[PDB]
RNA sequence: CCGAUAACGAACGAGACUCUGGCAUGCUAACUAGUUACGCGACCCCCGAGCGGUCGGCGUCCCCCAACUUCUUAGAGGGACAAGUGGCGUUCAGCCACCCGAGAUUGAGCAAUAACAGGUCUGUGAUGCCCUUAGAUGUCCGGGGCUGCACGCGCGCUACACUGACUGGCUCAGCGUGUGCCUACCCUACGCCGGCAGGCGCGGGUAACCCGUUGAACCCCAUUCGUGAUGGGGAUCGGGGAUUGCAAUUAUUCCCCAUGAACGAGGAAUUCCCAGUAAGUGCGGGUCAUAAGCUUGCGUUGAUUAAGUCCCUGCCCUUUGUACACACCGCC
C-alpha cells in the first residue's frame, strides 16, 4: 500500500500533459526523458514519479476525457 | 597557604586535571579526537567545528 | 609523522580554532554588527575575513582596531609574526543576515524601544531587503515576573528536511 | 633531474575536494606530466553520540554528530623537474594540501 | 587444444561475505581457499555446497577448474557466498564461451530449485537505536 | 531423487488428506537436500505454505531462549531423529512426519472474549495453515518437554513424539493436547 | 574393560576424617574433602600415577594411601609453591596445603586473630556483614531475614 | 519418581542381560539402555562400544552428541 | 596423485601428526606439563596427557597455513571464551609460556626458524614432514 | 489523494529532501587495495602425471621490469515509477496477485500552529533578585563521606542444565580507536623470563602504510561427566601473587589454590517486538592513571506467530452540553 500520489506530482503531471501533449506519448521511459528538458525537476526520484503519473493519465486520455 | 602546599596536590590525571576548554567545567568532558569540550558546549559549537547531523 | 598530528585531530583542532575565533569576534565586535568570520588557511599563512556590517567601525582610526585584533589573534593562537592577515569585508544585503538583524534588535531593545515597534521594524527591513519570509521570537520577562514570548512572522517559512539548512538563516 | 611528487588533498566537502583535484589533473595533463589517477582513500567518519539534553531529564535521546574527512592522492612523475613546472596550487577554503617526495 | 585466455571471474556475496570464483579452462576440480569441497567445515551444509554439481551434473563441470577465495562474514555466510559464486561462475563461463542455449537450460534448473544460487540475498542488517538493545527491541520500562 | 540428507526419498510420501495436501511441502518441487535455507519465508502472508515442512520443524525446534539461532544444531537433531525413526518403525521418516502433522493438527478450537464458562465461549474450526502451525508447535513442545530432565536425548524424544503421533497412542504430548482442545471445543460448542 | 564390579569395591570410603563416595570418578571423588578441589585432585593424581578413567571405589589401599601422602606432602612431591592454599603462612611462614578439619580450624584461627586485633575485617565478620567492601544496601537480606 | 541411584559398575545379573537382549531390539542408544537396565550411562557408552567392537551390534551414526547403534540382521 | 596438507581433514591430520611426534621421541617437554593450565580462562588442565604433542602438531599446522606468527599470534589463535563467573563472558588469550615452550621445542626439532622479520616460519624439513604425514593420513582416509 | 461541493486558488506540517543499505563483470581510476598471468623457489610428488597440486613463499613502480579493475576503495552517472499483465473499485483515487527484475514499503535525520509554572540557576565569563564575603557558603590542604544496612522498589547480569558443562582440535567478522597546546596519560608487533596475572629489551605506526589477513564469540567436530543442588550455578569467605596510582584499609582492578549459598523455570501482575526483526553471541567507542554487570554502535547465528481489530489501555476527529475562559489543578 502507500502509493497514493501527492499534489506536487499531480499538478505537475496535469500541467505538462496540457502543455506538451503532442510531444509526449504513452511510454514511461520516453516520458521520463521528455520531462528532463520540459521541466527543471530538482530530484530524479520525483521526476520518475511524475513520469509514472503522466503515463497513467495519458493512458486514461487515450480512452476518455478527464478533469485535465 | 605558602608555596609548598597551595597547589601541592598531585593532579597529573583524574577528573580534576582535565577541564572544559570553554567553560572550565569538569563534567561531561569529551576527550575524543582531542576535543576537550563539554557535553553541552559541544552541542553548542558542533556546527562551527564541522560536525553535522546526518543520521 | 611523529611531530605532525593525525588528520582527524588536525581537522577537529581547525574547527575548534574556527569556533573560538568566531565566539571571540562575536563578543568583541558585537556592537558593530559582526556578521561572521571566514577563514582561508594555506600551509604558509592564514587569511581571515571579518564579514561585518560596518567596516569603518570594525577598523579603527588608521586601522588601529584591526591591527590590534591581528596582534591579539597572534598572541592567543601562537601564530608566528607576520603569518596571519585580518581583512574586513562589508556584508552584502545585511537585511538577509540573521545575525545582523538579531543584533540590531538587541540594540533597539537595550535602547528601550517597545518590542512590537522594534520587531515590526525588523520584519519590514527584512522583507524590504527581499526574502521569501522571516520569523522573529522575543521571549522573556519585561516589567513582570511571568515571562511571555511574542512571535512575529511573515511570508513563507520552511522548517523540516534538508533544504532548511541552506534556505533558512538562524540567529 | 628525475623527481616524483605525491600530493595529498584532504578536506570535508566532496564537491570542492573533487574540484581541487580535477583541476590539478587537468592542468598537469596540458603540461604533459605523467599523472597517476587520483587515488580515493577511504573516508574517515568521526562519530560522536551525545545526550541531547543539557540536564539529564528526558527520554534518553542522543545526537549522532558525524564529521567526514575525504582524502585523495595524486602522483606526478615527470622525467624532468617538477617544482619549477608546478608553482601554483589553486586552493579554496577547507581543502588542505601536503607535499611529499616519493622518497618518503 | 591449448587455447589460452579462456577464464572468467565471478563474485557472489551474502551478509558482508564475498566469494570470488575463478572459473578457468581445465580438468574438473573445485577448491575453496586451497582445499577441496569436502572436508570444508562445517561438515553439515556440505550438501548445500554440493547442490550446484549435484543438480546440474558432474559432466558439465568436468571441463572447468574452479578456485574460490572467500574472506567475509561467518561460517554459513561463507557457505552461501561460496555456493553462489560457484553456481554463477560456470553459467557466466558458458554465456561467454559457448551458446546461451546451454546457459538457459542450466539456469532454469538452478532457478526452479532455488533462486538464491543466482540472486544475492538483498538483506544485510539494521542499525541499533538509542532506546533499546537492538534495532527494534526497546528497553523494559517501569511505571511505579 | 532429491535425497534429503543423501537418502530418504520424497516421491514415496503421500499426503492422504486433501485438507492438508496444499500446505504440506514434501513434494518434489519443495524437496530439498537439507532442511536449511534462508528463503525469506516470513516476507508476507501464506509464504510459509510453500516452505518445506522439515524446514518448519527445524525452525520450530529452536526455542526457549538458550538456543534460538542454532540452526545447525537443530538440523543435526532432526537428522538423528529421522534416522532413529527410520530404523525403529521401518518406513520413510518423511511419511512418519507427515502423518504426525496430520494427527497433531487440532481440527477445531474455540475463541471469544466474553465471560467464558470453562475455557472459551464459541467453538470454531481452524484454517489449514493454523493446522500446520499448531501441529508443528505441539510436536516441538512435546519433544522439548520430554527431553528436559531425563537421560533421553532430544533426538530420541522427538523420535518417540513423532512415532506416537503418527498412529495415536494417548501418550504423545501433541495428541493429548489436541484431545483436550477438541474436548473443550466440544463442550463449549 | 567395563566388566563386573570388583569384589573389593567399597560404595563409600573414609579418608582422613570425612567419607567420600567412590561411585564417582577418583578425581571428582576426592574433591569432597575440604581443602582440595578439582585442580588439586587432578594434579595429585598425575603425581600419584593412577588410571584417571577408573572409579574411586575400585582403588586399592596402597594407591589410596599413595594419593593421601601425595596430597599431604606436596612440597616434597614437586607440586609448585603457587598451587597450595596456605602459601606463606601469616603464622609460621611455611608454605602448606590444608585438607581436613584443619581447614576449618585455620579459618577460625585467621578470623579470631583479626577479631582479637580489632581489624575492620574482623569486626565485619563478628557482625556478620560483608567483608570485601561490597554494597550491603540491597543485597544479603536472605541471611538476615 | 524421587531418585534413580543407577549402578556405576556392572554385576552378574545385569551383564548377562546386556549380552542376551540388548542386541535384539532395533533402537539401542546409551540413554535407552540406561533407562532400560538401570545403568548409569557412562557404563552404557562403554559397554555399547565393547559390544560394537565384539561385533554383536552395528553402529550407524557415530556423532558426539548422539551415537546410534542397531541389532544385527537376521536370516 | 600427490597430497598436500590442505587436501585432508585437518582434525585427523593433527592427531596423526601428534602420534608421529609422540612415537619419534626427541621433542623437548617441560617438567610442568602435568601441572599448568593451557589458558587463563580454562577451569581445568587438559585431559590428554600428551597435550604437548597435540599442541605441537597444531602449531606446526598453523605455521604451515600462515607464517610470521609469534607468541602473540599463537596465544591469539589458542585463546577462547572466559566466563568470568557472574560477570558476562569475554575473550581471553592462552598461555604465553606454553606457546613459547612449544615453539622452542619445534625449533629444537629443527623444523621452525626465525624469519627475516619477527616471528617464525617453517623449514623445508618441517614442510616435508608435514606433507608426508598428510600423504599417509590421506591414504588411511581413502582406505 | 479522489470525489461531493459556495467555494477557487494556495501555504506550513506529511510528502518531497539529506544520509545510509540494496544493483550495476557499464565509466574514471589506484605499490597505503589488490586480482589474474608469468618467472624463481619450498614441499607432495616420481607411477610420470608437469599448462599437476599448495604456498598471506619471493617477485614482475626493485619504475622500465606484465596487464586488469572482477574482488577493495570512492566519485560521477544510471536504475524503481504501482512501470507491465490479470482481478476489484464511482471504474476515479487506489487496492490484491503475478511476471520481468538486485530491489515492487531499508533504516534513520529533519520535522508545523501551540501547550506543558515539564527538567535544568550543579554546563557556562547565560542571567535578575536574595544569601554569604575574612573564623568565607571564596579558594587551598589533610582525613572522612558520597558505598554506610532489620527493610521496599526499578533498570539489569548470571544461572537453574545433557538443546548441557569440561577438555582438545578445526574455523569464520564489521563498526571503530590509536603518541596529547594546556596535559603528566597512545595502539602495539617481535624476541626473552614466569604457570598465570605480569616483567625486560627491541622496533613499527600521527595511520587503507603498524597492530591487522583484527586467527572474536556463538557455532562445528572429537573426550569425559550422567538426572544426582550433580563434573549445572559460582554467590559468600580464607590464603597467596601481580598491575596502575602520591595513596588500594571500607577489599580499585587482575591472577592462582581452597568452601560451595540459593536457584529444579518462578504467584498476583507486567515489559518489548513483525525480517536479517526478536533472541542467542561476542567485538569497538564513551567513561578511563586503574576500571564495564551501563550506555552508544558493529558484526555473527538466526527464528515462531500476524498482514487483523477496537475487546483492554490510551490518543485524535466530529456531534453535543457547559454557569469553565488563570479554561475541571475550573467555577461554585
Ligand atoms: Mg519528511
Ligand atoms: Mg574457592
Amino acid at each position: 500500500m502507500g502509493r497514493v500520489r501527492t499534489k506536487t506530482v499531480k499538478k505537475a503531471a496535469r500541467v505538462i500533459i496540457e502543455k506538451y501533449y503532442t510531444r509526449l506519448g504513452n511510454d514511461f521511459h520516453t516520458n521520463k526523458r521528455v520531462c528532463e528538458e520540459i521541466a527543471i525537476i530538482p530530484s530524479k526520484k520525483l521526476r520518475n514519479k511524475i513520469a509514472g503519473y503522466v503515463t497513467h493519465l495519458m493512458k486514461r486520455i487515450q480512452r476518455g476525457p478527464v478533469r485535465g | 597557604g605558602h608555596q609548598q602546599l597551595y597547589w601541592s596536590h598531585p593532579r597529573k590525571f583524574g577528573q580534576g586535571s582535565r577541564s572544559c576548554r570553554v567553560c572550565s567545567n569538569r563534567h561531561g568532558l569529551i576527550r575524543k579526537y582531542g576535543l576537550n569540550m563539554c557535553r553541552q558546549c559541544f552541542r553548542q559549537y558542533a556546527k562551527d567545528i564541522g560536525f553535522i547531523k546526518l543520521d | 609523522m611523529a611531530v605532525q598530528i593525525s588528520k582527524k585531530r588536525k581537522f577537529v583542532a581547525d574547527g575548534i580554532f574556527k569556533a573560538e575565533l568566531n565566539e571571540f569576534l562575536t563578543r568583541e565586535l558585537a556592537e558593530d554588527g559582526y556578521s561572521g568570520v571566514e577563514v582561508r588557511v594555506t600551509p604558509t599563512r592564514t587569511e581571515i575575513i571579518i564579514l561585518a556590517t560596518r567596516t569603518q567601525n570594525v577598523l579603527g582610526e588608521k586601522g588601529r582596531r584591526i591591527r590590534e585584533l591581528t596582534a591579539v589573534v597572534q598572541k592567543r593562537f601562537g601564530f608566528p609574526e607576520g603569518s596571519v592577515e585580518l581583512y574586513a569585508e562589508k556584508v552584502a544585503t545585511r537585511g538577509l543576515c540573521a545575525i545582523a538583524q538579531a543584533e540590531s534588535l538587541r540594540y533597539k531593545l537595550l535602547g528601550g524601544l517597545a518590542v512590537r515597534r522594534a520587531c515590526y521594524g525588523v520584519l519590514r527591513f527584512i522583507m524590504e531587503s527581499g526574502a521569501k519570509g522571516c520569523e522573529v521570537v522575543v521571549s522573556g520577562k519585561l516589567r513582570g515576573q511571568r515571562a511571555k514570548s511574542m512571535k512575529f512572522v511573515d511570508g513563507l517559512m520552511i522548517h523540516s528536511g534538508d533544504p532548511v539548512n541552506y534556505y533558512v538563516d538562524t540567529a | 633531474a628525475i623527481h616524483r611528487i605525491r600530493i595529498t588533498l584532504t578536506s570535508r566537502n566532496v564537491k570542492s575536494l573533487e574540484k581541487v583535484c580535477a583541476d590539478l589533473i587537468r592542468g598537469a595533463k596540458e603540461k604533459n606530466l605523467k599523472v597517476k589517477g587520483p587515488v580515493r582513500m577511504p573516508t574517515k567518519t568521526l562519530r560522536i553520540t551525545t545526550r541531547k539534553t543539557p540536564c539529564g531529564e528526558g527520554s534518553k535521546t542522543w545526537d549522532r554528530f558525524q564529521m567526514r574527512i575525504h582524502k585523495r592522492l595524486i602522483d606526478l612523475h615527470s622525467p624532468s623537474e617538477i617544482v619549477k613546472q608546478i608553482t601554483s596550487i589553486s586552493i579554496e577554503p577547507g581543502v588542505e594540501v601536503e607535499v611529499t617526495i616519493a622518497d618518503a | 587444444s591449448k587455447g589460452p585466455l579462456q577464464s572468467v571471474q565471478v563474485f557472489g556475496r551474502k551478509k558482508t561475505a564475498t566469494a570470488v570464483a575463478h572459473c578457468k579452462r581445465g580438468n574438473g576440480l573445485i577448491k575453496v581457499n586451497g582445499r577441496p569441497l569436502e572436508m570444508i567445515e562445517p561438515r553439515t551444509l556440505q550438501y548445500k555446497l554440493l547442490e550446484p554439481v549435484l543438480l546440474l551434473g558432474k559432466e558439465r563441470f568436468a571441463g572447468v577448474d574452479i578456485r574460490v577465495r572467500v574472506k567475509g562474514g561467518g561460517h554459513v555466510a561463507q557457505i552461501y557466498a561460496i555456493r553462489q559464486s560457484i553456481s554463477k561462475a560456470l553459467v557466466a563461463y558458458y554465456q561467454k564461451y559457448v551458446d546461451e542455449a546451454s546457459k538457459k537450460e542450466i539456469k532454469d534448473i538452478l532457478i526452479q530449485y532455488d533462486r538464491t544460487l543466482l540472486v544475492a540475498d538483498p538483506r544485510r542488517c539494521e542499525s541499533k537505536k538509542f532506546g533499546g538493545p537492538g534495532a527494534r527491541a526497546r528497553y523494559q520500562k517501569s511505571y511505579r | 531423487d532429491i535425497k534429503l540428507f543423501g537418502k530418504w526419498s520424497t516421491d514415496d510420501v503421500q499426503i492422504n488428506d486433501i485438507s492438508l495436501q496444499d500446505y504440506i511441502a514434501v513434494k518434489e518441487k519443495y524437496a530439498k537436500y537439507l532442511p536449511h535455507s534462508a528463503g525469506r519465508y516470513a516476507a508476507k502472508r501464506f509464504r510459509k505454505a510453500q516452505c518445506p515442512i522439515v524446514e518448519r520443524l527445524t525452525n520450530s525446534m529452536m526455542m526457549h531462549g538458550r538456543n534460538n539461532g542454532k540452526k545447525l544444531m537443530t538440523v543435526r537433531i532432526v537428522k538423528h531423529a529421522f534416522e532413529i525413526i527410520h530404523l525403529l518403525t521401518g518406513e520413510n521418516p518423511l511419511q512418519v512426519l507427515v502423518n504426525a502433522i496430520i494427527n497433531s493438527g487440532p481440527r477445531e478450537d474455540s475463541t471469544r472474549i466474553g465471560r467464558a464458562g470453562t475455557v472459551r465461549r464459541q467453538a470454531v474450526d481452524v484454517s489449514p495453515l493454523r493446522r500446520v502451525n499448531q501441529a508443528i508447535w505441539l510436536l516441538c513442545t512435546g519433544a522439548r518437554e520430554a527431553a528436559f530432565r531425563n537421560i533421553k536425548t532430544i533426538a530420541e524424544c522427538l523420535a518417540d513424539e513423532l512415532i506416537n503421533a503418527a498412529k495415536g497412542s494417548s501418550n504423545s504430548y501433541a495428541i493429548k493436547k489436541k484431545d483436550e482442545l477438541e474436548r473443550v471445543a466440544k463442550s463449549n460448542r | 574393560m567395563s566388566l563386573v564390579i570388583p569384589e573389593k569395591f567399597q560404595h563409600i570410603l573414609r579418608v582422613l576424617n570425612t567419607n567420600i563416595d567412590g561411585r564417582r570418578k577418583i578425581a571428582f571423588a576426592i574433591t569432597a574433602i575440604k581443602g582440595v578441589g578439582r585442580r588439586y585432585a587432578h594434579v595429585v593424581l598425575r603425581k600419584a600415577d593412577i588410571d584417571l578413567t577408573k572409579r574411586a571405589g575400585e582403588l586399592t589401599e596402597d594407591e589410596v594411601e599413595r594419593v593421601i601422602t601425595i596430597m599431604q606432602n606436596p612440597r616434597q612431591y614437586k607440586i609448585p609453591d603457587w598451587f597450595l592454599n596456605r602459601q606463606k603462612d601469616v603464622k609460621d611462614g611455611k608454605y602448606s596445603q590444608v585438607l581436613a578439619n584443619g581447614l576449618d580450624n585455620k579459618l577460625r584461627e585467621d578470623l579470631e586473630r583479626l577479631k582479637k586485633i580489632r581489624a575492620h575485617r574482623g569486626l565485619r565478620h563478628f557482625w556478620g556483614l560483608r567483608v570485601r567492601g561490597q554494597h550491603t544496601k540491597t543485597t544479603g537480606r536472605r541471611g538476615r531475614t | 519418581r524421587d531418585k534413580l541411584n543407577n549402578l556405576v559398575l556392572f554385576d552378574k545379573a545385569t551383564y548377562d542381560k546386556l549380552c542376551k537382549e540388548v542386541p535384539n531390539y532395533k533402537l539401542i542408544t546409551p540413554a535407552v539402555v540406561s533407562e532400560r537396565l538401570k545403568i548409569r550411562g557412562s557404563l552404557a557408552r562403554a559397554a555399547l562400544q565393547e559390544l560394537l567392537s565384539k561385533g554383536l551390534i552395528k553402529l550407524v551414526s557415530k556423532h558426539r552428541a548422539q551415537v546410534i547403534y542397531t541389532r544385527n540382521t537376521k536370516g | 596423485p600427490g597430497v598436500t596438507v590442505k587436501d585432508v581433514n585437518q582434525q585427523e591430520f593433527v592427531r596423526a601428526l601428534a602420534a608421529f611426534l609422540k612415537k619419534s621421541g626427541k621433542l623437548k617437554v617441560p617438567e610442568w606439563v602435568d601441572t599448568v593450565k593451557l589458558a587463563k580462562h580454562k577451569e581445568l588442565a587438559p585431559y590428554d596427557e600428551n597435550w604437548f604433542y597435540t599442541r605441537a602438531a597444531s602449531t606446526a599446522r598453523h605455521l604451515y597455513l600462515r607464517g610470521g606468527a609469534g607468541v602473540g599470534s599463537m596465544t591469539k589463535i589458542y585463546g577462547g571464551r572466559q566466563r568470568n563467573g557472574v560477570m558476562p563472558s569475554h575473550f581471553s588469550r592462552g598461555s604465553k609460556s606454553v606457546a613459547r615452550r612449544v615453539l622452542q621445542a619445534l625449533e629444537g626439532l629443527k623444523m621452525v626458524e626465525k624469519d627475516q622479520d619477527g616471528g617464525r616460519k617453517l623449514t623445508p624439513q618441517g614442510q616435508r614432514d608435514l606433507d608426508r604425514i598428510a600423504g599417509q593420513v590421506a591414504a588411511a582416509n581413502k582406505k
